């Protein structure tokens, strides 16, 4: 209502390319996801020239989603997942990291 | 020997070796496996949702 400094927000972003990550998406049937999964957004390519993509809800499971999961029960910190639309790991070109 | 070794080298038990088995956990096309219905099978398949 007036102010309220918090945190523990910490937004993370994942690659799916890896099997630690799996690349489900949503499912038409039960609540659009997995009994036992997170939220997980990524930016789409509708077209080739325009770079505008929606943010489609994901199921993200996989080993990395279950030590986030631990992290989450362990340390009480609220997050919400990301994917990188250019690279996955990227490298120092020009002094510019990627992915 | 040859032939003795050859008889005795047979090994198919069964592949499967209850539920837990690799052919079980990644699904093959050239082996086909499935429940009847809806039944109290795929009430507990979707319930351990894995």
């Amino acid at each position: 209502s007036d102010c309220e400094p918090d945190d523990n927000h910490l937004s993370i972003v994942t690659l799916e390319e890896a099997p630690f990550v799996i690349v489900e998406d949503i499912d038409p049937l039960t609540e659009t996801c997995v009994r036992n999964t997170v939220p997980c957004r990524k930016f789409v390519k509708i077209n080739n020239s325009t770079n505008e993509g929606m943010n489609v809800k994901k199921c993200c499971k996989g080993f990395c989603i279950d030590i986030l999961k631990k992290l989450s029960r362990t340390v009480k910190f609220t997050y919400d997942l990301y994917l990188v639309t250019n690279g996955k790991h990227g490298k120092k070109v020009n002094n510019v990291w990627n992915g | 020997a040859n032939l003795a070794a050859f008889l005795v080298l047979d090994r198919p038990e069964e592949r499967i070796t209850g539920i837990n088995d690799p052919r079980l956990r990644n699904p093959s096309d050239k082996f086909i496996y499935a429940t009847v219905k809806q039944s109290s099978v795929d009430i507990y398949f979707r319930r351990q949702v894995e």
